């Protein structure tokens, strides 16, 4: 395991799908606020039903 | 463009990010976007300018 | 590069 920053680990990954990397340090606080939200809606729809 | 910047504490550089390799930061190995506001954990130094040697000419 | 060439 080599350390790296996440948000660097996160411009590696859009630039793994043919968008420049610019695109994630430009939105950073909106694309963090994306995932939270995201991940946040799982814990609802686990609790939803079995 | 391509690789992740790094530094030897005094002097920065840019590499493939695979094998260590350091470069020299230029315009050519770089590509601009926007402004130092919107970058989280942005720095400075300089980036040099492949032209300049004939700049000088 | 040309308006570098303008030099
Ligand atoms: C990195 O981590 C330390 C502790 O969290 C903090 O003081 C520093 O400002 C952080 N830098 C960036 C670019 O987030
Ligand atoms: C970079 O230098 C400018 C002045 O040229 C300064 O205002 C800014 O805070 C510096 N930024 C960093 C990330 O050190």
């Amino acid at each position: 395991a080599l350390q790296i920053p996440f948000a660097m680990q996160m411009a590696y990954r859009f630039n793994g799908i043919g968008v420049t990397q610019n695109v994630l340090y430009e939105n950073q606080k909106l694309i963090a606020n994306q995932f939270n939200s995201a991940i946040g809606k799982i814990q609802d729809s686990l609790s939803s039903t079995a | 463009r391509e690789g992740v910047f790094v530094s030897n504490g005094t002097h920065w550089f840019v590499t493939q990010r695979n094998f260590y390799e350091p470069q020299i930061i230029t315009t050519d190995n770089t590509f601009v976007s926007g402004n130092c506001d919107v970058v989280i954990g942005i720095v400075n130094n300089t980036v040099y300018d492949p032209l300049q040697p004939e700049l000088d000419s």
